[PDB]
RNA sequence: UUGUUAGGACCUAAACUCAAUAACGAAAGUAAUUCUAGUCAUUUAUAAUACACGACAGCUAAGACCCAAACUGGGAUUAGAUACCCCACUAUGCUUAGCCAUAAACCUAAAUAAUUAAAUUUAACAAAACUAUUUGCCAGAGAACUACUAGCCAUAGCUUAAAACUCAAAGGAC
């Protein structure tokens, strides 16, 4: 309310692309974490179940990073049997 | 059945295995020599190399039959199309030059274009959603559509005429009439499609 | 010598001109988007307001007030009472996250309107009022 | 046999021989359609030169180890060798 | 205790099923018109039918309108069900519903019946208006 | 009433992202910014009949009041709705003074110093096991977060806490 107008969350429309420039502003505002916070915000969280949550998003993502890197740790060795026959 | 299903339905058009080779697509040319290693199904009964065979006349024959009564079947539907021949030579003789033109005398025309003017693009089925009966618009297939049209004049002629006339009086009369489009059998068709507009809404149940 | 997704900065010198008009002057269009009713407003670069329209004076109601294709026809009742007081290019201010927030942006397109930017103001408090409590059903 | 304690010393011992085979041709270094209108025997036939039951496995790996043996430069010892397991198709 | 915790290996109904599936449309449709659930959802452009849930809640089906391309179809189909599982923990999470079950993604070829039929209808011709457990029988000698 | 305002007023209430962080505090608890005051050495463990604290809800008095919201009213729903859903609104959540002293007040782990081998899964599951030291506490279940007693700003309250009588189980982990 005290900032300047059109600076902050604005997209620009190239060759008149009205749904790309949407398209981005919308990639925009969910990398941001903006669509989450709007989206949570509509009914009060209240501060238990907010701390249950939050705990289980780390550890679910600590655990989806580890089981990529043991994947693409054995990414290299799928490939064709050498030892055919035996 | 008693054919393994290695085998192959025959193919019994004159035409087709006299062409030149070079006449051949490459697709129909692959099948010729695939062919020559497969199995081949006996020809029915009914399948011949004839020039005056039509499959829809022979279908519409099978659907008259009763019984296995091919001999009666097959004399039926000839006595028609005698009975469609002589009606349209009576006509020609006893009309002018200019009348004359657009008269049509062969019955085997007359028969395609009087079931094709009686198919019905869109059917409806019945079906049953919370204790009523919703009918609902329905596409048909080019099988569905051939069928109707057959059935529905077969059935008007078996049901609706007087107790004195014979089927190749009635059939003849509404080969000709519907090949007008003014018959009974056109009116069914046109039902079936305005209901169908009528449930316009009630196609998504 | 690329397109800058970034708009012009106020109080600065632009190449950028739309049917002589300067970023600064061509009107914007204020959609509100909520849940049930979607709401749509042309104003000028003065604040002088040009066109209004929504779901709901269109003629929809209840359920039906809060569809995409209700809020496509805000925006082309909209487009064509601004397109009458003589507007061709306007600036997108989309308020509120409802779901004709993008069919309230494609009827002012369908309407003869040239979208130049689309902003976003949803409302978001930095800690504010605290919300209503959870639906339990 | 040197390979009785596999339970399979047939079965092994033919996998022992296109092994050592394919590993002295991709060493020491045309078209291999010498023969067709043949196919590979089936797993009965297989079981039959070998005398003993063989799972679908050991035949699916059986017949992978003897293409590798046709990919590769094939003196005419190899040729006579790939026909036993080679049963012309009925005609 | 990560480990152990992510493997995880081991008229009522009426009018409550009438707010479940028309909340769970409402709140579906939402979820796939940004890239909140991901890039490739949003991407796909999919568009929803009707939710219905069963009567034992054992999973909640969401119906999608099929397209014409069968890759098409089966690109979408793969996509929205791998994310399914993630969708319901948004749900929650927003507080939509507190409990959800199992999303189950079906599809819904109706919509292209019905644009098949208006085309027909429009070209149509309408026409012209103890014991033996016991020891006892061993150790008396009779078996 | 609504929408817009790069108009004005207000300074109520709460502190997005950071936070995928794991800091501070005895615990309760504490994360908008700045500044002021401020945590610190007892060898270590070990305390009540004393002292000082103690989420939320609640009580008392004077204020505040954006939003939320027991209760209450309205609307719908249903065989019934005394609920769930929708609208309005109050106690209350805030401040200033007291009071009350209750939580799954939980890391369901007393503190402290060891050791990792004693051929210890010494049940199982949690959180690998185990020695020593000091204090508190426990001795089948129900009756019983009860009766009586004493203390307390507490008066439908808290702390302390039995017996008769009944059963052959209750209970825990898989
Ligand atoms: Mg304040
Ligand atoms: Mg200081
Ligand atoms: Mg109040
Ligand atoms: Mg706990
Ligand atoms: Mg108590
Ligand atoms: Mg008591
Ligand atoms: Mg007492
Ligand atoms: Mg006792």
């Amino acid at each position: 309310a005290k900032h300047l107008k059109f600076i902050a969350r604005t997209v620009m429309v190239q060759e008149g692309n009205v749904e790309g420039a949407y398209r981005t502003l919308n990639r925009i505002l969910t990398t941001d974490g903006l669509t989450e916070v709007i989206s949570r915000r509509r009914y009060y969280e209240k501060p238990c179940r907010r701390r249950q949550r939050e705990s289980y998003e780390t550890c679910r993502r600590i655990y989806n990073m580890e089981m990529a890197r043991k994947i693409n740790f054995l990414m290299r060795k799928n490939r064709a049997d050498p030892w055919l026959g035996c | 059945s008693r054919y393994a299903p290695e085998f192959r339905e025959p193919l019994i058009d004159k035409e087709y295995y006299r062409k030149p080779v070079a006449e051949l697509t490459e697709e129909e040319k692959y099948d010729q020599e695939l062919k020559k290693t497969q199995f081949i199904k006996a020809a029915a009964a009914t399948e011949t190399s004839s020039v005056f065979a039509d499959p829809v006349i022979s279908k519409f024959t099978n659907m008259m039959m009763k019984g296995g009564n091919k001999v009666l079947a097959r004399s039926l539907m000839a006595q028609t199309l005698e009975a469609v021949k002589r009606k349209q030579f009576e006509k020609y003789r006893a009309a002018s030059a200019e009348e004359q033109a657009t008269i049509e005398r062969n019955p085997y025309r007359i028969f395609h274009e009087a079931l094709k003017n009686c198919e019905p693009v869109i059917g409806l089925v019945p079906i049953l959603k919370g204790g009523h009966f919703y009918q609902v618009p329905v596409p048909l297939a080019d099988r569905r559509r051939r069928f109707l049209a057959m059935k529905w004049m077969i059935t008007e002629c078996r049901e609706n005429k007087p107790r004195r006339t014979l089927m190749p009086e009635k059939l003849s009369h509404e080969l000709l009439e519907a090949f007008h489009n003014r018959g009974p059998v056109i009116k069914r068709k046109h039902n079936m499609h305005k209901m169908a507009e009528a449930n316009r809404a009630l196609a998504h149940y | 010598s690329r397109f800058s997704l970034y708009p012009p900065v106020p109080g600065q010198e632009s190449s950028l001109q739309w049917a002589g008009m300067k970023f600064e002057d061509v009107p914007i269009a204020h959609i509100k988007a909520t849940y049930n009713n979607t709401q749509i407003q042309v104003v000028s670069a003065t604040n002088a307001s040009l066109a209004r329209a929504s779901c709901g004076t269109e003629g929809f109601r209840n359920a039906k007030k809060g569809t995409g294709i209700a809020a496509q026809t805000a925006g082309i009742a909209a487009a064509a009472k601004a397109t009458g007081k003589g507007v061709t290019h306007i600036r997108v201010v989309v308020k509120g996250m409802g779901p004709g927030r993008w069919s309230a942006i494609k009827g002012l397109t369908m309407g003869g309107l040239e979208v130049i930017s689309i902003t976003d103001n949803t409302p978001v408090p930095h800690x504010g009022c605290r919300p209503r409590k959870a639906r339990r059903l | 046999h040197f390979l009785f304690y596999t339970g399979k010393q047939s079965y092994y011992s033919l996998m022992h021989d296109v092994y050592g085979k394919v590993m002295q041709l991709e060493k020491h270094r045309a078209e291999s359609r010498d023969l067709i209108g043949s196919r590979w025997l089936i797993k009965e036939e297989l079981e039959e030169m070998l005398v003993e039951k063989l799972s679908d496995e050991d035949y699916a790996q059986f017949i992978r180890l003897l293409e590798k043996l046709l990919t590769l430069p094939c003196g005419p010892a190899e040729e006579e060798f790939v026909q036993r397991f080679r049963r012309s198709v009925t005609i | 205790n990560l480990l152990k915790k992510f493997a995880s290996k081991t008229k009522e109904d009426s009018i409550r099923l009438r707010v479940l599936n028309g909340l769970l449309y409402k709140s579906l449709t939402e979820l796939l018109c940004t890239p909140q659930v991901s890039q490739e959802v949003y991407d796909l452009n999919v568009e929803l039918s009707k939710v219905s849930v069963t009567s034992d809640f054992s999973a909640c089906r969401v119906y999608w309108k099929t397209g014409v391309s069968a890759e098409q179809n089966k690109h979408t189909e793969s996509v929205l069900q791998r994310s399914a599982a993630y969708m319901r923990h948004l749900l929650i999470s927003q507080q939509t519903l507190r409990n959800v079950p199992p999303i189950v993604f079906v599809q819904d070829k109706r919509d292209l019946v019905l644009a098949e039929v208006d085309r027909l209808l429009a070209e149509a011709d309408f026409g012209p208006p103890h014991r033996d457990a016991s020891p006892r029988s061993f150790l008396l000698g009779e078996e």
